[PDB]
């Protein structure tokens, strides 16, 4: 019923271990960039 | 910088800053420390102007 049974498994394996990688490398280009943004600071001075 | 010889201005030298005081302090030296750059951006907006 199922004859890519053992090669699914193979290839699930493979897929967890990329993802285990890509997901924080992914992750750590995301805040890279938005770094900018998280950091930045705001100051409000009007004329009185 | 000019029409003068450089004699006189020695001596102009020597004769009003000869009292003047040439003796550091003991370790009061100024020394520049050298000065970090930051990549970082400012923005004023003020779209009055
Ligand atoms: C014309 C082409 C159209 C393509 C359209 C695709 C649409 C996007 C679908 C996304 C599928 C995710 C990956 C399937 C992995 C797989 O199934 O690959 C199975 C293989 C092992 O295979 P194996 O054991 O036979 O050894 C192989 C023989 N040497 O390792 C993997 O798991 C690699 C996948 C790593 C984990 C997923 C990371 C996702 C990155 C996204 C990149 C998407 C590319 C986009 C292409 C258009």
């Amino acid at each position: 019923a199922e004859p890519e049974h053992d090669h699914r498994k193979r290839m699930g394996l493979k897929m967890l271990l990329m993802m285990g990688l890509l997901l924080p490398l992914v992750y750590a280009m995301k805040r890279h960039k938005w770094s900018v943004l998280k950091s930045r600071k705001l100051a409000y001075r009007p004329p009185k | 910088a000019g029409g003068l010889e450089h004699r006189q201005l020695l001596d102009l030298a020597q004769k009003h800053f000869s009292g003047l005081s040439g003796t550091y302090d003991e370790d009061a030296v100024p020394t520049l420390s050298p000065c970090r750059f930051t990549g970082s951006q400012i923005c004023h907006r003020e779209d009055g102007l």
